[PDB]
C-alpha cells in the first residue's frame, strides 16, 4: 500500500503489480 | 659510468616516487638536482645539452631495460607542450615561490631563472611481458581488475560515440584549440564545430557496478587516483592516465583496432579528428569502421602550419569539418 | 563595574591577544620550558577578572576558564622542564611542531609530510613500483475535465455503458491508464454514477450533477456523494489485463481521446 | 494461508465521520493508491489504525475514537477482514488453522474507546 496525492507519467508497469487510486 | 649508472638509479628511484612515469622537464630539474648533489655542474650548457646527455643515459638505460622485459619510452603528452607547461608553470610559480625560502644559492637562482622550455614529454618504465609474476601484481583481488577492465571498455565506448553540442569551454582543451586556430589563421571569430567525444564519462557508472559495496569501490578509486591509473575531471568524470594509457595503449590497440596519429602515427586519445563522417566512414576496402584521421595536437599543428587544412581520407573543411577529441 | 559594555569587550580583546601570546609561549616552552609566561598570564587574567568583578556576562567567565586551563598546563609543563636540564618527547612534538609552519590539537599537514619524507629519504628499503600488464589478461484538473467531458458526451445523462468499454483505450495502455486517472479524479467532483445492467456488467451513467450556485454547497455535495456507499471494485490494470478487458467488453475505440 | 500472511479483504465502514456506509474490496497483490484528501484519506488511515488496536496518535489527526463516528450518529461500525496468517495463534477465535477473521469494531459515542 502506498498513498500518494497525484500521479506522474512514464510509469513502467508489470503484471504482478496492482495500481490503485485513493479517492478523497 | 658509475656516476651515470647511479644517476640513472636515482632517476628510476624518483620514478618510483613517480611510481613509474616522469616528466621531461621534471626529469631536467632532477638532473640539475643531481648535478648539485654531484657538484659537477658546468653552467655553459643550453638546456638542450642537458637533454642530450639525459637521453644518452636513457639509451643505456633502455638497453638494459630491454634486457628486462620492462622499458622506458619517451612520449609527448597529448594535451601538448603548451597546455602541459601552462599547468606546470602554475606550479613552477608555486615552486619558485616555495624555493625562495631555499634560494640561498646561485644554483637555486639559476633554477628559478631557467624558465622551462615548453615540453609535454614523459618517460615510462612499463611492462613488456605477460606471465605468472605479471598477473601476480598482488595489488588487490580479481574483481577489482575485472570491473576496472569493464570500466575501461565503457570508456572505449564513450570515446567512440560522438556527442554533438556546444564545446565545453570549461575544458582547457577547447581553449587551446581556439588559441591554436587564432595563432595559425588569425580568425578571432572562426566558427567552432559542435562535434566532439571523450571517454571521461562513466563515473556515474562506476556507481552502477553492483557486485561490491560502494565503500570498497570508492577506496579502490582513491588508490587508482593516487596510483594515477585513471584521473578525475573537475566535473567528476574520469579518464585513464597517460602512462596507464601507454600500457593499455598497446594492449587495446591489439584488442580494438585503434588508429594512431597520422603524422607521428602514435595512438592519441586526445587531439583533432575530422568531423566529416566520410573521413570517419569505414574504409570500404577493409570493412572495418575507420575512425576519422586524427593527428596528435602538435602533429595537427605542424600539418596545418605546413601541409593543408583539408583531410586526406576525405579532404573535408577541417576548419568546419573537425572534431575535438578528449 | 556592573555592566559596562566597553569593559567587557576590552576584557575580551585583551584575553584574545593573551591567547595569541600564550600560543607564542606554547612554542617557546615546547622549545625551552619557561614558567614566567605561565605566571604572568595568570596574573594578567586574574587582574582582568578583578576588573570583571561585578560584571556578569557568561562568555567572559568561559574564556577566562579557558585561560585558566591553558595557564595551568603552561606552569605544569614548565616545572617538568625545570626539574632537570622526554627529549624525544620534546623532539617529536618539535618534529611535529617544526613541521607546523602553517600561517605562522589535530594532525597537521606537514606533520606527516615531514615524517614520511624523512623516512623515505632515509629508508634502506628500496622504493617499489607496479603496473597492470598481465593482470591485464496540461495539469491534472485539465486532463481530468477533458476526459470526463468526453465520457459524458459519449455516455448520455441516463445511457449506461459497460465500464471496460469506457475506461479502456485499446490504442494505448498508457493512455488508458491516464484516462482512468482523469476519470477517477473527476468522479471526486460527482457528475457520474455507476450502476449494474441487466447482465450484471457495471455500466456507468451520468449522475446528474445538482447545480449548486455556491461553491461551498457544491463542495458539500461532492463530500456527500463521496460519502455514499462506495462499491469499491479494484482490479489490476496491466497490459495483459487491459487487453483481456478489451476482449471481454468488446472495446474498439478510445472513449476518451 | 494460501495468500500472504495478514491478507486483507473487503473492509466495511459504517457511520464513520461522513461515510454512513462504504465497502472497499481490497487487493492482495498491490495498492498504488494515488489521490489527495477531501473525504478523509488520512481519516481513513486513522480508521484502519484505530480499528486494529492502534492508537490514532501515530499520526495525530483526531484522537478520541468516539468522535470518529459520523455527525448525528453515536455508533459506527468497522468490519476489517483479514486472511488470518498461521502466525496468529493462541488468541480468542484465533488459530493457525483460521482462514478469515473479521474484526468488527463498534465505536460508541458514549465510550471513549470502542468495543472490538
Ligand atoms: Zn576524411
Amino acid at each position: 500500500f502506498l498513498i500518494t496525492p497525484k500521479l506522474l507519467t512514464g510509469l513502467h508497469y508489470h503484471e504482478k503489480m496492482r495500481i490503485h487510486c485513493v479517492m478523497a | 659510468p658509475v656516476t651515470g649508472d647511479a644517476t640513472a638509479k636515482y632517476l628510476l628511484q624518483y620514478i618510483l616516487s613517480a611510481r613509474g612515469i616522469c616528466h621531461e622537464n621534471a626529469l631536467i630539474l632532477a638532473l640539475m638536482r643531481l648535478e648539485t648533489d654531484a657538484s659537477t655542474l658546468n653552467t655553459e650548457w643550453s638546456i638542450q645539452q642537458w637533454v642530450d646527455k639525459l637521453n644518452d643515459y636513457i639509451n643505456a638505460i633502455n638497453v638494459k631495460l630491454n634486457l628486462l622485459g620492462y622499458k622506458i619510452i619517451r612520449i609527448n603528452h597529448g594535451i601538448g607542450r603548451n597546455a602541459v607547461t601552462l599547468k606546470a608553470k602554475q606550479n613552477f610559480e608555486s615552486f619558485e615561490d616555495n624555493t625562495a625560502i631555499r634560494a640561498h644559492n646561485n644554483d637555486y637562482a639559476v633554477l628559478q631563472s631557467i624558465v622551462l622550455p615548453e615540453s609535454n614529454r614523459f618517460f615510462v618504465y612499463v611492462n613488456l611481458a605477460s606471465t605468472e609474476e605479471t598477473k601476480l601484481a598482488t595489488r588487490f583481488n580479481q574483481n577489482e581488475i575485472e570491473f576496472m577492465k569493464w570500466a575501461i571498455e565503457q570508456f572505449m565506448i564513450s570515446g567512440e560515440t560522438i556527442v554533438e553540442g556546444p564545446a565545453l569551454e570549461t575544458s582547457i582543451i577547447v581553449k587551446e584549440v581556439n588559441r591554436i586556430l587564432v595563432a595559425a589563421t588569425g580568425d578571432s571569430n572562426l566558427a567552432k564545430w559542435r562535434k566532439f567525444s571523450t571517454f571521461t564519462v562513466g563515473s556515474t557508472n562506476l556507481f552502477q557496478f553492483q557486485e561490491l559495496t560502494a565503500t570498497d569501490i570508492e577506496d579502490l578509486l582513491l588508490r587508482l587516483c593516487e596510483l594515477k591509473w585513471f584521473y578525475r575531471t573537475q566535473e567528476g568524470k574520469f579518464g585513464i592516465d597517460l602512462r596507464c594509457i601507454a600500457e593499455l595503449e598497446e594492449y587495446l590497440t591489439s584488442m580494438y583496432n585503434l588508429n594512431t596519429c597520422q603524422n607521428c602515427h602514435k595512438l592519441a586519445i586526445q587531439g583533432v579528428r575530422c568531423g566529416n563522417e566520410s573521413c570517419r566512414e569505414e574504409n570500404e576496402e577493409t570493412g572495418e569502421n575507420s575512425l576519422s584521421q586524427i593527428w596528435h595536437v602538435d602533429c595537427f599543428k605542424h600539418y596545418i602550419t605546413h601541409v593543408s587544412k583539408n583531410c586526406d581520407r576525405c579532404g573535408s573543411s577541417l576548419i568546419t569539418e573537425g572534431v575535438y577529441v578528449i | 563595574k556592573d555592566g559596562d559594555p566597553q569593559l567587557e569587550f576590552k576584557v575580551l580583546q585583551g584575553y584574545r591577544d593573551l591567547e595569541s601570546e600564550m600560543h607564542k609561549g606554547r612554542a617557546q616552552v615546547t622549545r625551552t620550558g619557561d614558567i614566567g609566561v605561565a605566571m604572568d598570564n595568570l596574573n594578567a587574567v586574574d587582574s582582568l577578572f578583578n576588573k570583571v568583578i561585578g560584571i556578569k556576562n557568561n562568555g567572559l567567565f568561559a574564556h577566562d576558564a579557558r585561560a585558566m586551563v591553558s595557564i595551568s598546563e603552561l606552569a605544569q609543563i614548565s616545572v617538568r622542564n625545570l626539574k632537570f636540564d622526554a627529549d624525544e618527547q620534546s623532539a617529536a612534538d618539535q618534529q611535529e611542531e617544526s613541521d607546523g609552519d602553517i600561517d605562522r590539537n589535530e594532525f597537521s599537514q606537514f606533520n606527516w609530510f615531514r615524517i614520511g619524507a624523512l623516512y623515505n629519504t632515509i629508508s634502506k628499503n628500496a622504493p617499489i613500483t607496479d603496473h597492470l600488464m598481465g593482470p591485464l589478461s496540461e495539469t491534472t484538473p485539465e486532463q481530468v475535465k477533458k476526459c470526463f467531458k468526453k465520457l459524458s458526451k459519449k455516455l448520455g445523462p441516463e445511457g449506461s455503458i459497460n465500464l471496460f468499454k469506457f475506461i479502456i483505450d485499446p490504442n494505448s495502455f498508457s493512455r488508458s491508464i491516464e484516462n482512468l486517472f482523469y476519470t477517477s479524479f473527476l468522479i471526486k467532483e460527482g457528475k457520474l454514477l455507476m450502476e449494474h445492467d441487466e447482465e450484471g456488467l457495471p455500466t456507468i451513467k451520468i449522475k446528474q450533477s445538482i447545480s449548486h450556485t455556491d461553491s461551498r454547497s457544491k463542495e458539500i455535495e461532492r463530500q456527500r456523494r463521496r460519502a455514499a456507499h462506495q462499491n469499491h471494485i479494484i482490479f489490476q490494470m496491466d497490459m495483459p489485463t487491459w487487453r483481456k478487458l478489451i476482449k471481454k467488453y468488446n472495446i474498439t475505440s478510445p472513449f476518451l481521446d | 494461508s494460501s495468500f500472504q500472511p495478514g491478507s486483507i479483504i473487503k473492509i466495511r465502514l459504517q457511520d464513520f465521520v461522513t461515510y454512513t456506509l462504504t465497502e472497499f474490496n481490497l487487493s492482495p497483490s498491490l495498492n498504488m493508491i494515488i489521490g489527495p484528501n477531501g473525504s478523509g484519506k488520512s481519516t481513513f488511515v486513522c480508521a484502519v489504525c484505530l480499528g486494529l488496536a492502534g492508537k490514532p496518535e501515530y499520526i495525530g489527526r483526531s484522537k478520541k475514537v468516539e468522535d470518529f463516528i459520523k455527525n448525528g450518529q453515536d455508533v459506527s461500525k468497522i468490519e476489517i477482514t483479514l486472511k488470518n496468517s498461521p502466525n496468529v495463534t493462541d488468541i480468542e477465535y484465533i488459530d493457525a488453522r483460521d482462514e478469515t477473521i473479521k474484526i468488527t469494531r463498534i465505536i460508541t459515542r458514549s465510550k471513549r474507546r470502542s468495543d472490538y
